[PDB]
């Protein structure tokens, strides 16, 4: 068959705002393009201010990984200010975003994807829906994961009580700042802490990682699609002491079927498709510059295009557990082997093409999900009650400073330049800014245009299979966009 | 009884309005879409996409004209002929979020305006921006649309607010029938817009460490819970709502007791209440 193009405006069940175009030509995506339509300017509007002001600034990126983005601008601040974080602070910001990880991915598979796969109830907004949405399971797997989605809503609502206890509320916490954390945990939060911790942990090792894998093995083709450039990032977050070496992800490249060293200095945003000024193009972070160029000719995103080195990479769960290739969960071992029979320790026992995958992607997040229980028990293991989590350090007149991290959907940078106090540049290169940016300069796709070639549209009328690749990277274009 | 059509339309938000949305303890949040109202269109959410989500919601805005509500979550750029925020597509053409508002607000029963940005502008109309963001009401009211507006600001919202005033609008019309109870509802709206129930008192007056403060008893780290948070910067003084009494996330905590509170439910938030971290 010839070409059909197809234009999804929006992308639902992501969050921001995505518009998705393929060419599909004899029943497979051979073209994509990726346009984010809404901007606000953040690194604009953060200049000129008290530099503290930005780590309740930046938050207003994204409702659903603020932690993420308070946790790069206080780095950034600390590193500028020379704030040294109290260890017992660093534990507290790690128990503070740690559950945001947990309330994010479970938010992700259960209300963002699961209907990919499972058929909701007979009302609004679960229909109407595509006619033929390729919905496999059986009536009782089906409704197991209704109600699996059900009860992830108040598992979710749980991890940001977790998140609050420390941090004040949620979305948008007011409990880290640069200095560490501004409130001391008490044995008693503790306890209030661990006690939804145990709830969540049940939920994640009991329902969430075994379905993900149940539903991946009546999908077992969702293994085959989706690669793009088997090429991954990872920054580095969570550290686990105050050495600044140890960290629970730890940063590394792998492209071209190599592991490389992270060295930020490569990176690199384009826009000659982005819709900013072309003078701007091609600059590091350190020298960023965010001039909208709306109307200009040929771009299609607001979404600047980030590049290693020339290289397109993709973040996110699959590239950290890849980078980092931790021991899977016994629940993976057993279900990969029960129903794949697939025998795997590791994360990169799966194989490139399967963990490169749409299905591997989902895999990999809810690994990632059992992975960091493990974290979050050592640090209530580790914090000790009623040990200061802050210092309060003078404003500097002159400074700068980076923070890096990895929000629950990939590596995150805040880089902050202080001149006469106050904010003299502020940019931001996010996590789903490097999986849903537009061409480079030389034409050069992003992760998730990459990954839709070859995506299978048997059915033009009923073209489920984009959405769904997409999803599978877990979008967030008002953290791309800022 | 039969739950009223709701479109919820993201403008420049950052879908924190949602996610507050969904911590709602009592009722929950599927109690809420199962049985208080029924969510048409929201895109962070919903089964559908594309042109035919925008599709069902011309097709359910038509058949209940007057009868939908619609919640704007953000701000609306009106710079650049609106393309600043594209929210769809649909018969080849975009959908800006004027154009959106434009279409569909002239034809709801009332308008929520959920978050400080669609209330107010927030932080995308504050200082350095340049998208033209505008508040939903002052959109509406620029171009001659008169449908009621509610503003349920915060950034975020407490779910208790916006779930709150759904009830307390649903019970008015309820007893009143439509005209009547949204003017009931319009009744009990403070000069910004705000429910009085959530927004009629100051965080300030009523907060646990005003004896502190009336005493001059500073905290000089955020760590030191016993003192006033003032020096820290505190913007409780200028802040009208409830969260001294009805806290956040199950109870488990408020800006105050944590950190200090950043007036987010205010008019002038973010530019009048900072800098955050002194008075
Ligand atoms: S300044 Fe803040 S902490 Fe102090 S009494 Fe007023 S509201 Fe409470
Ligand atoms: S305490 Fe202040 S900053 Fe916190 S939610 Fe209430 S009004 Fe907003
Ligand atoms: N997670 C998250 Fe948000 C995105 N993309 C950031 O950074
Ligand atoms: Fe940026
Ligand atoms: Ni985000
Ligand atoms: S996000
Ligand atoms: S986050």
């Amino acid at each position: 068959t010839g070409r059909t193009t197809i234009a999804i405006d929006p992308v639902t069940r992501i969050e921001g705002h995505l518009k998705a175009e393929v060419v599909v030509e004899n029943g497979k995506v051979v073209d994509a393009r990726l346009s984010g339509g809404m901007y606000r300017g953040f690194e604009t509007i953060l200049r000129g201010r008290d530099p503290r002001d930005a780590s309740q600034i930046v938050q207003r990126i994204c409702g659903v990984c603020p932690t993420a983005h308070s946790t790069a601008s206080v780095l950034a601040l600390d590193e500028a200010f020379g704030a040294k974080v109290p260890n017992n602070g660093r534990i507290t910001r790690n128990l503070i975003f740690g559950a945001n990880y947990l309330q994010s991915h479970i938010l992700h598979f259960y209300h963002l994807s699961a209907q990919d796969f499972v058929q909701g109830p007979d009302t609004a907004p679960f229909v109407p829906r595509f006619p033929k949405s390729d919905l496999r399971l059986s009536k009782e797997l089906n409704k197991a994961g209704v109600d699996q989605y059900i009860e992830a809503l108040e598992v979710r609502r749980i991890c940001h009580e977790m998140v609050a206890l420390f941090g004040g509320r949620m979305p948008h916490v007011q409990g880290q700042v640069v200095g560490g954390a501004t409130e001391i945990p008490t044995k008693e939060k503790l306890v209030e802490y661990a006690a939804r911790f145990k709830k969540v942990r049940d939920f994640v090792e009991q329902k969430y990682v075994p379905v993900v894998y149940t539903i991946g093995s009546k999908y077992k083709d969702m293994f085959k699609v989706g690669q793009g450039f088997k090429a991954a990032l990872c920054v580095g977050a969570f550290p686990l002491d105050n050495s600044g070496k140890k960290h629970l992800f730890m940063p590394g490249v792998y492209a071209k079927g190599k592991d490389m060293p992270f060295d930020p200095s490569k990176i690199k945003e384009y826009v000659k498709y982005s819709w900013f000024a072309e003078e701007t193009t091609g600059l590091n972070y350190k020298e960023g510059k965010t001039i909208p160029a709306p109307d200009k000719a040929g771009a299609y995103s607001f979404v600047k295009a980030p590049r290693y080195d020339g290289l397109s990479l993709e973040v996110g769960p699959l590239a950290r557990m890849w980078v980092n290739n931790p021991e899977l969960s016994p629940v993976g071992k057993k279900l990969l082997k029960d129903l794949f029979g697939i025998s795997a320790k590791k994360f990169r026992d799966l194989g490139e093409e399967a963990a490169f995958s749409l299905m591997g992607r989902h895999v990999a997040r809810a690994e990632e999900t059992y992975y960091m229980l493990g974290a979050i028990e050592g640090w209530l293991k580790e914090i000790k009650a009623g040990e200061d989590t802050v210092v309060m350090p003078a404003v500097p007149a002159s400074a700068e400073g980076t923070g890096f991290t990895e929000a629950p959907r990939g590596s995150l940078l805040h880089y902050v330049k202080v001149k006469d106090s106050k904010i003299d540049n502020y940019q931001i290169v996010s996590a789903s800014l490097w999986n849903c940016n537009p061409r480079d300069d030389m034409g050069q796709r992003g992760a998730v245009e990459e990954a839709l070639i070859g995506i299978p549209v048997d059915d033009i009328q009923n073209p489920v299979n984009v959405a769904r690749l997409i999803r599978a990277f877990d979008p967030x274009l008002a953290c791309a966009v800022h | 009884g039969e739950r009223p059509p709701v479109f919820w339309l993201q403008g420049q938000g950052c879908t924190g309005c949602s996610v507050t949305l969904l911590n709602s303890v009592h009722p929950s949040i599927a109690d809420v879409l199962l049985k208080v109202i029924s969510l048409e269109f929201h895109p962070t959410v919903m089964a559908w996409e594309g042109e035919h989500a925008i599709e069902h919601m011309r097709k359910v805005a038509e058949k209940f004209k007057g009868k939908f509500f619609l919640v704007i979550e953000g701000s609306v750029p009106v710079e650049a002929d609106g393309k600043y925020c594209i929210i769809g597509e649909a018969n080849h053409h975009e959908i800006s979020m004027v154009d959106a508002l434009k279409e569909f607000g002239p034809n709801a029963a009332a308008v929520l305006a959920v978050g400080t940005c669609a209330a107010y502008g927030g932080i995308p109309a504050a200082e350095g921006s340049e998208t033209g963001a505008t508040a939903v009401s002052k959109f509406l009211g620029d171009n001659g649309i008169k449908t009621p507006v509610v503003n349920i600001p915060g950034c975020p919202p407490h779910p208790d607010w916006i779930v709150g005033t759904v009830v307390l609008a649903l019970d008015a019309i309820k007893k009143n029938g439509l005209e009547g109870g949204l003017a009931e509802v319009v009744k009990v709206l403070d000069s910004d817009g705000r429910p009085t129930p959530f927004f009629g008192r100051n965080i300030h007056e009523n907060c646990p460490y005003l004896d502190k403060y009336d005493e001059g008893v500073m905290s000089a780290t955020f760590t030191d819970k016993v003192g006033c948070r003032y020096d820290l910067g505190c913007k409780g003084p200028m802040t009208m709502a409830d969260c001294f009494e009805r806290k956040w996330n199950g109870g488990v905590n408020w800006c105050v007791q944590n950190a200090v509170c950043i007036g987010c439910v205010e008019p002038d938030f973010p530019d009048g209440k900072s800098p955050f971290y002194q008075a």
